[PDB]
RNA sequence: CGGAAGGGCACCACCAGGAGUGGAGCCUGCGGCUUAAUUUGACCAACACGGGAAACCUCACCCGGCCCGGACACGGACAGGAUUGACAGAUUGAUAGCUCUUUCUCGAUUCCGUGGGUGGUGGUGCAUGGCCGUUCUUAGUUGGUGGAGCGAUUUGUCUGGUUAAUUCCGAUAACGAACGAGACUCUGGCAUGCUAACUAGUUACGCGACCCCGGUCGGCGUAACUUCUUAGAGGGACAAGUGGCGUUCAGCCACCCGAGAUUGAGCAAUAACAGGUCUGUGAUGCCCUUAGAUGUCCGGGGCUGCACGCGCGCUACACUGACUGGCUCAGCGUGUGCCUACCCUACGCCGGCAGGCGCGGGUAACCCGUUGAACCCCAUUCGUGAUGGGGAUCGGGGAUUGCAAUUAUUCCCCAUGAACGAGGAAUUCCCAGUAAGUGCGGGUCAUAAGCUUGCGUUGAUUAAGUCCCUGCCCUUUGUACACA
């Protein structure tokens, strides 16, 4: 059947190239220091990361939403 | 199907410890009654056992509202072969 | 018991059994010439006997598929492990059975001849 | 002591045959039992349409299932009405056992 | 949220909750007796449960 | 097969009747109109049928939006990511991240293309199976041996009598048979004879209450029994007997004795239909869709729409009635569900009311329940007025169920107060506990009967016959038909 309106097309989720790398910063010594913040939540305690948007960050594993 | 890895080692550790496997022809069900320890749908058994049965490892048969899935040695192989288990280990419709 | 269903329709739900049973193993055992099956019900113990042709066959080898389907009836009504114990008969003269030889037929029938 | 054994079957002549030989086995015991009383038969009726569709004359059908109980009272102990009722038993009787 | 609302209708009563065990059916079915099945299943399988045309 | 002839049967035909329908309003179904859809099958043997009493689902149609629930095989895309989810903010209908900016995630299950599937209440019942309906619940059908015919075939299977019956007698080139019918099973009848009964009773005994020794108690306990109740084996009725008709055979009428001198239903067949069901199905061939879905899920609408016609039903048109109080009697059944989320109700309070609040009984001859149903019976009001008949239309308010009532689910109160003066042509069902009147169970059910399947109460007139009408069967005849 004909249509009208155009076809919504899909979300196309868009690939990072070493997304990973962005989480922390490079020094030539034996230390670590961690950019963004770091979800004090029970099931993801201290491995997962949060979001770092404009305005507040983000854990979609349990809806956790820090605002400014 | 996005069945998690737990509900496939789930289903497949099931099938290996207990020869038959039923689900009803219900998608619609929150979880498999035989195994609710996990949350492993209904819905999850059905396409793996499918999946199974599409590859020529298990046997399906129909009663009014469910399937009824048998294990041959084929698969039996293949599921040992998946979990790293040894020939020497046999599900319970094999030994006595 | 704990549930204490009414007797009006324990039977019925005991002859809905009989009836979904009696199908089930018409499917499976249609190559074997399945007849038809008796229920012995007992408590604590339940014995259901099943009329065939080829019990040999029907058995199969070291009954594994008389066991795995002793865990399918076992899993699908819910009884409790090891209540349940299937059987297999040859009945006698199975010329006179009419269902033993209307598979018989139907299977000549899809084999091709006139 | 005052125990009552009750009997449920769908055919009348096997349920007679068990009603009957359990009081004769309680008569070869020598015990005191009641005579076997019966409970009003119950009719499972229902009525259904012949045709799987709509069409044709208005034929309806008659299908009933008949239940008889008998019941039991016995003085004897448990143990004696467990020996008792062990053995001689037709499949389609469903039995049930009550002390009080 | 797919799955919040793929099959969240409440299905406590009505012809689509209750179904026919053997044809999956949600018309003629008798729930009398907890049958549970429609009409022509219970025709079917009326012998099989011990229903018989004594009268 | 006949648009020919002769016999036979049938309250789905008639005689006599009864109750009706068609006359009015309303419930429901069909056609038509209209509409995005007001989806669809059915059109004697369609039309209260699809057990189809649709707010949601059922739903198959339409208006919009998600998911893949596209297994498996082959070639790419990379643990320097394949790719699922994601509250904020816009958008929508929904907190569908369905979509647009913004990134955190899940952990080889996936994703991208190709074969191959898979699903469908999609079409095809004019391919089908099964089931069912109809012919026809009428009574018809077929061998073996034997006569006739060259043979296909025919007699048996019939001139008549009788029967519900090709059911029998009886003539007879036929004799023996078989299916059907019949027989049989279930159901009601009655047995003071048998077996039995605290999950049923009866009779007596003892207390308790009440009235002037006696009377009542479904008031409480116990010594006998199964008459009443329940359910098992048997009995019992067979045209058995008498008088008549009838070859004196079959069979029919009347009657005495007698629980009955025709209780009703089930299964019901060599055969046929291009009757219905592909929307009952994981029964199914073929075709079609298969990711912008004819698969599935969600929101909403519709299946009810109304200038009209037709069918199945309810209410009534009133004095044998309506209204208000009193008295009084049953049996059919069901009742806490596998998924299933939903049972039947005693009792005490609130209230006129539907209904609400609490502890109880019941998986049942145990509790509702001795099923205190109606009709009907008794006593007042109405006074021939479309009147206190009638309850259509309609307003306001009060409750229950449901996620949700608007197109008012259903229930209750006040009020508004339509047609209908017994209904033309035509036409339906019926003959004994029958019709009709009346009410009560089950199916549908979250809410529910104005339908159907059964049961109970009261309970009659006509009539023991026919082919006049209508059909339908047998025989005779005709045929250039034989996929008839
Ligand atoms: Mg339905
Ligand atoms: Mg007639
Ligand atoms: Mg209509
Ligand atoms: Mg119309
Ligand atoms: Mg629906
Ligand atoms: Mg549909
Ligand atoms: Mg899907
Ligand atoms: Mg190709
Ligand atoms: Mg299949
Ligand atoms: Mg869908
Ligand atoms: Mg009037
Ligand atoms: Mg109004
Ligand atoms: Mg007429
Ligand atoms: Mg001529
Ligand atoms: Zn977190
Ligand atoms: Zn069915």
């Amino acid at each position: 059947k004909s249509y009208t309106t155009p076809k919504k097309n899909k979300h196309k989720r868009k690939k990072v190239k070493l997304a990973v790398l962005k989480y922390y910063k490079v020094d030539e010594n034996g230390k670590i220091s961690r950019l963004r913040r770091e979800c004090p939540s029970d099931e993801c305690g201290a491995g997962v990361f949060m979001a770092s948007h404009f305005d507040r960050h983000y854990c979609g594993k349990c809806c956790l939403t820090y605002c400014f | 199907m996005l069945m998690p890895k737990k509900n496939r080692i789930a289903i497949y550790e099931l099938l290996f410890k207990e020869g038959v496997m039923v689900a009803k022809k219900d998608v619609h069900m929150p979880k498999h009654p035989e195994l609710a320890d996990k949350n492993v749908p209904n819905l999850h058994v059905m396409k793996a056992m499918q999946s199974l049965k599409s590859r020529g490892y298990v046997k399906e048969q129909f009663a009014w509202r469910h399937f009824y899935w048998y294990l041959t040695n084929e698969g039996i192989q293949y599921l040992r072969d998946y979990l790293h288990l040894p020939p020497e280990i046999v599900p319970a419709t094999l030994r006595r | 018991m704990a549930v204490q269903i009414s007797k009006k329709r324990k039977f019925v739900a005991d002859g809905i059994f009989k009836a979904e049973l009696n199908e089930f193993l018409t499917r499976e055992l249609a190559e074997d010439g399945y007849s038809g099956v008796e229920v012995r019900v007992t408590p604590t113990r339940t014995e259901i006997i099943i009329l065939a042709t080829r019990t040999q066959n029907v058995l199969g080898e070291k009954g594994r598929r008389i066991r795995e389907l002793t865990a399918v009836v076992q899993k699908r009504f819910g009884f409790p492990e090891g209540s349940v114990e299937l059987y297999a008969e040859k009945v006698a003269t199975r010329g006179l059975c009419a269902i033993a030889q209307a598979e018989s037929l139907r299977y000549k029938l899809l084999g091709g001849l006139a | 002591h005052r125990i009552r054994i009750t009997l449920t079957s769908r055919n009348v002549k096997s349920l007679e045959k068990v009603c009957a030989d359990l009081i004769r086995g309680a008569k070869e015991k020598n015990l005191k039992v009641k005579g076997p009383v019966r409970m009003p038969t119950k009719t499972l009726r229902i009525t259904t349409r012949k045709t799987p569709c709509g069409e044709g004359s208005k034929t309806w059908d008659r299908f009933q299932m008949r239940i008889h109980k008998r019941l039991i009272d016995l003085h004897s102990p448990s143990e004696i009405v467990k020996q008792i009722t062990s053995i001689s038993i037709e499949p389609g009787v469903e039995v049930e056992v009550t002390i009080a | 949220g797919h799955q919040q609302l793929y099959w969240s209708h409440p299905r406590k009563f009505g012809q689509g909750s209750r179904s026919c065990r053997v044809c999956s059916n949600r018309h003629g079915l008798i729930r009398k007796y907890g049958l549970n099945m429609c009409r022509q299943c219970f025709r079917q399988y009326a012998k099989d449960i011990g229903f018989i045309k004594l009268d």
